[PDB]
């Protein structure tokens, strides 16, 4: 038996303990306050757990992956802060509380966000221990690539440039899903796989695996939006309807979307048949939580 | 100043071969435009000049100089984020592009590790630490942030000068110090150029703040030039005469 | 309790044979009354305990502990003008007496240099630097200042915790650190005590603020106690298990 | 022939450059800005000069006394900051501009002045170089005694508690003048004499000198007002007060005869200036 719950419970707590430790209050107090407001507001911490699990899978251990686990979560958090802004989604709720720019105003929100992006790299580069420099620089480079013009950012830009027309291309949409959400999941999986000493083929197989739960992640998120309320999700929801923004439920309804979800989750787990079933259990539990989470 | 213009252009050419517009045009077009519509920064040139002033070759700090420029470009784009004028790109695309420029900078550094030079891994790690910090919440962001508190003909020169130390200084200190590092200079040398950079960048920042809040006591430009040179002594070379020009 | 109470009393006795009311009573009356009407501070106590925890003699830290009490005392007086309650002396005599209390702290220290102890000078200079710093603009004053920005049921815990770190923490770390130094401890053990001190005082301050901000999450007093004790590991002596008292 | 003007200008420029360096902008920006607003407002810089001059008088050099010269200027600044407050003189202007609490709020002015006081000790203790630890510690102790309860502060407190009685005695008046003005002049001269390696009897002579010009200044101020609340002219007349002035001046310069007339020129020029000043 694998007790997923207890597991996520334990990793989440460890990650929240490291996060609070990494971003302390110091001058300028408001920039730091706004960083901590969004970063410790607490979400599922799926990415940090993907990173730690991948490192532990190939043999590494949690403490060498923790600064990297923190770094991806900080990058994740800064993309939500930026996403919620009046010039983006203009949302008022995130993670159970007012969006950052409502609590501190637009400017501190932009800046607090860029500071997180910056500190993610400083944090991985100066605190990672138990890995050789060439490895830590390789990891930093992979983080870069996963979050910029070929990653997270590319998906975000294409997404805002698609809200212009109701005329939705079938694969102007996959491009958005693979970059908007999958890219950073892969980055999390790879940073930890590399850090734990994973061999190239293990890394490549994990990459392919992250791409499936990544495409899955966005599909489930598009479902919950149109089937859950703001209070449940912790964020302003249903706005995918009040925005010419192509999501799967819109393009193929909710039932075919859920169907597509299980298909994705099954393909995900198929990819891990690569590893021993014992090593694989955390990832499999994580593939299932990403798939059946209620929020 | 022929030497600086060439340093300028070498940085530009490297960027240009590094940032290629490829499909999806919707993403790389803005990344290309904003990166070059950003005013060039002496923080980037200082980087190569300091590398050459200590003994290494320009090629030794191109990636850093390029990463330095990109960090400053994103802050520039993010500094101008209202519909103040019809910019070439909408506000969401510019905010996002800025977020995409910063990491590209770390991608250049990373991929610039030559496994033939035994000492690269470490020099580059430290350069990533110095660059992510100058660009972080305690450096340039400190500056972008307090800049908000200025009321032109009401705020003191002491306040303006500190926003200038955080907004421009820190990055220049970073450039100079990253070049020293990449050129294998010694810790004493690094601290000196670091300090040289902070003064230089603050003074430079005072020039772009002169274009509005002009009650700048000419002695504020004075002490800064003077503190900058009192810093360059103990150093020798062509660039030691040339760096000195950057301030007098 | 006998141990802690007897440390507080030794400090009170010492201050008492040191601050003698005498003509001009208009000056020493207030200097005496304000110094002993200020709540005692765990930063003075921590000074003697740390000194003894590392092997040295309580008497080696008395002037430092006295001095820390005085610095805290003056800041307290300055904090409590305006006329919130009842004062024995006017706002001007209190402002001026705080200004006389801090200097007397340094006088006590300087005058405690035994000239037959080759090691006094250096240790005492160091302590003067630490106490002047903990009490200056980057420490305590930084906290007395941000305190102004608090709003009963509006400002966050994170903010309040930082005000506590500056207002009280910095002073407790200085206390433990100075005791370590007067006691001849090693850099490693000074650093540990300094940190221990910082948390303990941050926590102590969070209590002084429990009585207003009832928002204080039981988890914050927990993270501090825990951070405090994590710090006391590697160290031993009864004060190594008695030091872990104000984290229970 | 000694150009006192130029002399004063060189020293002031040196001092201002070091004060500027010692007290920089950093968070909290407002506490620091308030410190600079008052500290770099510029002034005659008489106290840092006396410190530096006393140190070069006994053979020491300027760079060693500089932090202590900076320190006494900070303490003198903090004393003015506090004195201008509403619960004291309640003034709206000083040394050419709005007072510190008017520009930053009462709370920041009080704190900034506290920041100055303690930073004075941190600065002299960590930045002084070219002097042995016990020497630096002796100096910190001298600074302490001159600004506290047997110095500057006791002068201010006894003054404030005398504004009640329209009638006052002569040695109550002299007590205020010695602690209010002279105590910090003596501290200035002694930190320098001691930092320059001055022998104990050279220090003693400079102490006397500092007390006289200090007292002298007050006595002349009292004379100017009248020949243009208890004062010298009211207690002993203007003739006798003028007499007293010349006697203080004479006793000051007598103290300096021990030194090279060339090193003493500024201190002699200064005693004569405090004495015949048109205002
Ligand atoms: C669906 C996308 C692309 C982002 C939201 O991520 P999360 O749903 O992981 O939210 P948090 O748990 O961090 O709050
Ligand atoms: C992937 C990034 C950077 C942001 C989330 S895109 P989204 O607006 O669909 O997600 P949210 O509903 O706002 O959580
Ligand atoms: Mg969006
Ligand atoms: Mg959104």
């Amino acid at each position: 038996m694998f007790d997923f719950d207890g597991y996520m419970l334990r990793k989440a707590k460890s990650v929240n303990k490291a996060l609070e430790a990494a971003v302390q209050m110091k001058e300028p107090l408001k920039i730091h306050e706004s960083m901590r407001y969004s970063l410790l507001a607490g979400g599922k911490r799926v990415r940090p757990m993907l990173c730690i699990a991948a490192c532990e899978l190939v043999g590494g251990d949690e403490s060498t992956a923790m600064p990297a686990a923190c770094a991806v979560e900080m990058i994740h958090t800064m993309s939500l802060m930026h996403d919620d802004l009046p010039c983006m989604d203009n949302d008022d709720l995130r993670r159970g509380k007012p969006t950052n720019h409502m609590a501190f105003g637009e400017s501190v929100a932009v800046l607090a966000g860029d500071a997180l992006l910056s500190f993610a790299f400083e944090h991985v580069a100066a605190a990672t221990k138990g890995a050789p420099p060439e490895r830590i620089v390789r990891v930093l480079g992979e983080l870069a690539v996963s979050i910029g013009s070929e990653g997270l950012v590319a998906g975000q830009v294409v997404d805002v440039c698609s809200e212009g027309m109701a005329e939705v291309g079938l694969d102007h949409l996959e491009f958005i899903h693979h970059h908007k959400t999958a890219a950073l999941l892969q980055g999390s999986v790879v940073l930890g796989a590399i850090l734990g000493g994973g061999k190239e083929e293990e890394v490549a197989k994990l990459r392919k695996f992250a791409n499936c739960i990544g495409l899955l992640f966005q599909v489930v998120d598009d479902i919950l939006d149109v089937t859950k309320s703001s209070k449940e999700l912790g964020k302003t929801a249903g706005k995918d309807l009040v925005a010419d923004k192509t999501t799967y439920p819109k393009l193929i309804g909710v039932e075919k979307s859920k169907e597509f979800a299980d298909r994705l989750n099954r393909e995900a787990q198929e990819q891990l048949l690569h590893f021993h079933p014992h090593r694989a259990a955390p990832l499999i539990a994580l593939a299932n939580y990403i798939a059946y989470r209620d929020n | 100043q022929p030497y600086w213009a060439a340093i300028e252009a070498d940085i530009e050419r490297y960027l240009k071969k590094s940032i290629t517009i490829r499909p999806p045009e919707t993403v790389f077009g803005p990344m290309h435009h904003l990166t070059f519509a950003a005013p060039a920064t002496a923080a980037s040139t200082l980087c190569l000049a300091a590398c050459e002033l200590v003994g290494g070759d320009r090629s030794q700090a191109m990636a850093a100089a390029a990463a330095i420029h990109l960090v400053h470009a994103a802050a520039y784009v993010h500094e101008h984020l209202p519909p103040a004028i019809q910019h070439k790109y909408g506000p969401n695309v510019e905010l996002l592009t800025g977020d995409g420029i910063v990491p590209f900078g770390f991608e250049l550094l990373a991929g610039s590790v030559d496994p033939a030079r035994t000492d690269d891994p470490d020099r580059i790690l430290r350069v990533i630490i110095e660059i992510s910090r100058a660009g972080g919440p305690e450096g340039m962001i400190s500056g972008l942030h307090r800049e908000e508190e200025i009321v032109d003909g009401n705020t003191s020169l002491d306040f303006i000068e500190y926003v200038c130390k955080k907004k421009y200084g820190e990055m220049h200190a970073c450039g100079a110090a990253c070049g020293a590092i990449l050129g294998g200079a010694a810790e004493e040398e690094i601290q000196k150029l670091r300090n040289f950079g902070l003064y230089q960048g603050t003074l430079r920042g005072m020039m772009e703040m002169k274009n509005s809040h002009q009650l700048i006591d000419e002695n504020i430009i004075g002490k800064l030039k003077e503190l900058a040179l009192e810093e360059l002594g103990g150093f020798h070379g062509k660039n030691a005469e040339l760096m000195s020009s950057l301030v007098a």
